[PDB]
RNA sequence: UGUACAACGGGGUAUUGUAAGCAGUAGAGUAGCCUUGUUGUUACGAUCUGCUGAGAUUAAGCCUUUGUUGUCUGAUUUGU
RNA sequence: GAAUGUUACCGCAAUAGUAAUUGAACUUAGUACGAGAGGAACAGUUCAUUCGGAUAAUUGGUUUUUGCGGCUGUCUGAUCAGGCAUUGCCGCGAAGCUACCAUCCGCUGGAUUAUGGCUGAACGCCUCUAAGUCAGAAUCCAUGCUAGAACGCGGUGAUUUC
RNA sequence: GCAGUCAAGCGUUCAUAGCGACAUUGCUUUUUGAUUCUUCGAUGUCGGCUCUUCCUAUCAUACCGAAGCAGAAUUCGGUAA
RNA sequence: GUGAACAGCCUCUAGUUGAUAGAAUAAUGUAGAUAAGGGAAGUCGGCAAAAUAGAUCCGUAACUUCGGGAUAAGGAUUGGC
RNA sequence: GAAACUGCGAAUGGCUCAUUAAAUCAGUUAUCGUUUAUUUGAUAGUUCCUUUACUACAUGGUAUAACUGUGGUAAUUCUAGA
């Protein structure tokens, strides 16, 4: 669907930015239940 | 309050202002993924399971978003709701 | 930065390249600094070396006190004025680009620093922090 | 994550967005987008710019009932009386006459 | 960040600490002199309402009535105004601010209870400290009593119990006017 | 022949920076007629102000729609 | 893109390609070693270089959105509203494109080389080697990644009567 | 131009850690000569820019053996393009 | 008409509206423009390009054949009513 | 009699010779050309209200230090709310 941004503390003991809010890019991908509707099987053969 | 955080609060789903340019509006769930990912809107696109466990301490760390930006991508979005929006403007010419 | 560097510096926008004049920032008795070098910059084909906020860069003095001029001489950056993007997500930039005059270890041949500072670079260089007034 | 404003315009700047200028003396001015900022940069005057918070507040534009009355004004009324003198001869003494 | 409450009615004080980033988020944006409902701020308060008077940075400088920012700033003050003390006939010193809008960056923030809540509040509702000094000028007695100038002044006048170990003294101001 | 599709229209979202019209004790000021001023009168005046963050534009690769109007069998080819 | 009944969908994987690179800081540690002067590394951490593949939330650039506003000269009697000046000029300018000028991401198993070893004869002694065998590199083969043989292949759907 | 063999000498002592005379065996075809076989009814000449690929006689980077290797630094050698 | 102007730009009279056409807007072009921060580091070489420009006022160096050099250089200013 | 308010003083003193060439400075003038805390001496019967059902004069208003108490800052002759 798209980008927006995003606030968030980060944590990373160490870093010079440990407990301190950073701002980042984030994509959001349109999601709707999924539906089952068949099996298919695989067997190995010595041509895979 | 899909686009709200603990800190946020306020109300609001994650469709930006005037709705997600070029697609719509997100009325199912999501993933949200930090930063940038292959193929465009409106694009089908495969989420797959890591091939590996990683360690990393980056991979591993327990994010919480503080707040999730929300105002229109069709400009230089000014508000992130149309009752920020409404309360800051005041009233118009239009209107009750 | 590289070397008396205390700590790291997470990457900045490279806003002065080679022969860039940058002011000069404290009473050393320099007028500006012209970049001959980048400490701790890299390679490629035609690209040329350019340094940012807090960086080393190996310099000469093209206005200023005569006891000053005709050699090469170390220096740090301290005002920048392409624009660079902190991990707070914010782009900044000052009005100019200077630097003032350092030795090797990164101590400063004068006593003061004129005009403001960025963080990133009071951050690197003790002895800039020190003489600074205003930080960013 | 504070929530900052347009030097010029004087619009909500939301975090990382537009931009920030920190001048000779050391004034830091923030933009919300390149407009404020070129304006700013042309030495227009937000006063006269007729979008602007300036501009409004200024041309006393839509306070509307911002300057109506309220209801403000407190309510107490209590005898402490006096320190070191007797508070249980403030009242048996406080009778009145007018 | 702390909270220094008043209740003005018993002349009364306690502190009040509140680590609670939500229950504190009521105070931001909101100036000096606004008044606010106190069950955002906690279950205990409930009812109360708070006014807003001013407060400490962390840095310590001050709160200053009408500035708006939320911010600090250098201001040049004077004779006969808050935050300044001259040293001197005349004197104006240039000293930094705490401007009027509370802020996350507040060390305290000064109350005044304007109207009670529902319920009492420990050291504040349920003790009550005296005034210290009585009235000293003849009509400002008069109205300590409400006396009509005809009722003689030496009686009224306030007096305060002493002890000298094994002498009990007594004393009374000096009525002027 | 239906959660259809289209053209409009409406609402959101944007961009500009305050439309046309009218009005005014705003305006450097200027003329003309006398009943020659105890705001004399009738107009003209760059610009300003109010109605008015107005007007305009906004998918052409923005979002959305209980409205309006329309559309919904032509062509060719394929077999173990 | 013809032909392998037609057509559709989901897959396999032969062969070919293949990718990541280098540095610093902190810490280890003023430690090991050293009379002293001096003075390391492994584990851990934070960043960076050079390369690569994407992507446009943000910021920047681009402007025929000729979208809104402004300006000169002229033409339409004035007004409104416009035309012309090889896109007249100027400020702002959405959308798209786009930049180490912007952001995000760049996988882990095995087998080996050199070399150091085990057991061990030749040669009653000795030997890493003759037989047999352990550990091992920016190597190699896999994993992973890109293509998919238009004469390599599988599973599945529906298959025309005037 | 690059690499060997002998080992007098160098290296405080010590031929070969690192080197190495007098001699002597080679390799290489970015040197320069020697030649004149191909092109004179025409194979566009220097250098740079751009860009790909290859060689290894390896400068860096990985793992090693050695030292006249205490540490640090360095030098010599192997697997390595 | 603008303007110093037989300039450029727009107009009246007259004269044209001739010059294959349609649909799209990939690469690479030809011609026209813009670009953050830096500022000749590019290149044989600033090639190309950019900058400058009218008028009024102020100000103007070396040197000179005293005629110049000179719009030297450097500055302010300019609409409408 | 601390603290504090109020008043007065801190424009004297002390120091130095940087600037300064008709400036300063000196001797001599002028104020019929001005301001002057202070010291000294003089100096004030009038204040109200259309001037009989009258105005606090036997004397009109609060708001502040110190203080009490709640506090902030690493930090100063910093100071905030009550
Ligand atoms: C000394 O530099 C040069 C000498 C000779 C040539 C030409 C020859 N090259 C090959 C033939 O013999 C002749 O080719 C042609 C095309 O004429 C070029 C450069
Ligand atoms: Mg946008
Ligand atoms: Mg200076
Ligand atoms: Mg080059
Ligand atoms: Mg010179
Ligand atoms: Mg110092
Ligand atoms: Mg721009
Ligand atoms: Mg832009
Ligand atoms: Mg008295
Ligand atoms: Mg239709
Ligand atoms: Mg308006
Ligand atoms: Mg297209
Ligand atoms: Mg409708
Ligand atoms: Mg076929
Ligand atoms: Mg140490
Ligand atoms: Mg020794
Ligand atoms: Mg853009
Ligand atoms: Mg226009
Ligand atoms: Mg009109
Ligand atoms: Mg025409
Ligand atoms: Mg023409
Ligand atoms: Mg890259
Ligand atoms: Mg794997
Ligand atoms: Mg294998
Ligand atoms: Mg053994
Ligand atoms: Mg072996
Ligand atoms: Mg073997
Ligand atoms: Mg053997
Ligand atoms: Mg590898
Ligand atoms: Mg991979
Ligand atoms: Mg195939
Ligand atoms: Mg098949
Ligand atoms: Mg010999
Ligand atoms: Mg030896
Ligand atoms: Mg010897
Ligand atoms: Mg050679
Ligand atoms: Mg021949
Ligand atoms: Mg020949
Ligand atoms: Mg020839
Ligand atoms: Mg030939
Ligand atoms: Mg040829
Ligand atoms: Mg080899
Ligand atoms: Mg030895
Ligand atoms: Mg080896
Ligand atoms: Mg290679
Ligand atoms: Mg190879
Ligand atoms: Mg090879
Ligand atoms: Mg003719
Ligand atoms: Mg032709
Ligand atoms: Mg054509
Ligand atoms: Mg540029
Ligand atoms: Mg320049
Ligand atoms: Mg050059
Ligand atoms: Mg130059
Ligand atoms: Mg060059
Ligand atoms: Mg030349
Ligand atoms: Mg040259
Ligand atoms: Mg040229
Ligand atoms: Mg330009
Ligand atoms: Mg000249
Ligand atoms: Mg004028
Ligand atoms: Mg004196
Ligand atoms: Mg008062």
């Amino acid at each position: 669907a798209g980008m927006t941004t995003i606030v968030r503390d980060l944590d990373r003991p160490g870093s010079k930015f440990h407990k301190r809010e950073v701002v980042e890019a984030v994509t959001v991908v349109d999601t709707p239940p999924v539906v089952v509707v068949g099996v298919v099987g695989y067997v190995e053969t010595p041509r895979g | 309050a899909n686009g709200a955080t603990s800190f946020d609060r306020t109300k609001k789903t994650i469709t930006p202002m005037g709705g997600f340019v070029h697609y719509g509006e997100i009325k199912n769930d999501f993933i949200m993924v930090k930063g940038c990912i292959p193929g465009n809107r409106k694009r089908i696109v495969t989420l797959r399971k890591s091939l590996y466990t990683n360690t990393s301490r980056k991979a591993l760390e327990e994010v919480s978003l503080k707040w999730i930006d929300t105002a229109s991508k069709f400009g230089k979005g000014r508000f992130q709701t149309p009752a920020e929006k409404h309360a800051f403007m005041g009233t118009l010419k239009k209107d009750l | 930065s590289g070397n008396g560097a205390q700590g790291t510096k997470f990457r900045i926008s490279l806003g002065l390249p080679v022969g860039a004049i940058m002011n000069c920032a404290d009473n050393s008795g320099a007028r500006n600094l012209y970049i001959i070098a980048v400490k701790g910059s890299g390679s490629r084909l035609n690209r040329l070396p350019a340094a940012s906020l807090g960086d080393m860069v190996m310099a000469t003095v093209k206005k200023g006190k005569p006891e000053l001029r005709k050699k090469v001489m170390p220096a740090i950056v301290v005002r920048q004025a392409k624009s660079w993007r902190r991990r707070d997500g914010v782009f900044l930039y000052f009005e100019d680009n200077a630097g003032v005059i350092a030795n090797p270890k990164g101590e400063m041949k004068g006593s003061a620093i004129t005009g403001p500072v960025g963080k990133e670079c009071a951050d690197l260089w003790p002895r800039v922090a020190s003489n600074s007034g205003v930080v960013v | 994550m504070k929530v900052e404003i347009d030097s010029f315009s004087g619009a909500k700047i939301y975090p990382g967005r537009g931009t920030l200028f920190v001048r000779g003396d050391s004034k830091i001015f923030r933009f919300q987008n390149s407009k404020s900022a070129s304006l700013f940069k042309q030495r227009k005057n937000p006063r006269r710019i007729a979008w602007t918070v300036l501009f409004r507040k200024h041309h006393k534009k839509g306070i509307t009932e911002e300057v109506a009355k309220k209801r403000s004004r407190k309510t107490v009324k209590a005898q402490r009386p006096i320190t070191g003198a007797s508070l249980d001869l403030i009242k048996e003494r406080r009778s009145l006459k007018p | 960040m702390k909270l220094n409450i008043s209740y003005p009615v018993n002349g009364s004080q306690k502190t009040f600490e509140i680590d609670d980033e939500h229950r504190i988020r009521v105070f931001f944006d909101k100036r000096i002199g606004q008044e606010v409902d106190g069950e955002a701020v906690g279950d205990e308060f409930k009812g109360y309402v708070f006014k807003i008077s001013g407060g400490n940075d962390k840095q310590g400088f001050p709160m200053k009535q009408g500035v708006l920012l939320p911010t600090r700033i250098k201001l040049l003050l004077t004779k006969n105004v808050s935050c300044y003390r001259p040293r001197r006939d005349g004197e104006r010193k240039r000293k930094s601010v705490r401007g009027a809008i509370v802020g996350p960056d507040l060390a305290v923030l000064a109350l005044v209870i304007v109207k009670k809540g529902e319920q009492e509040l420990e050291g504040l509702t349920d003790t009550t400290v005296p005034k210290r000094l009585g009235p000293k000028r003849a009509n400002n007695i008069r109205k300590f009593f409400g006396l009509s100038k005809e009722d003689d002044v030496r009686d009224f006048v306030i007096r305060r119990e002493v002890t000298k170990g094994e002498k009990t003294y007594t004393k009374a101001p000096k009525i002027q006017r």
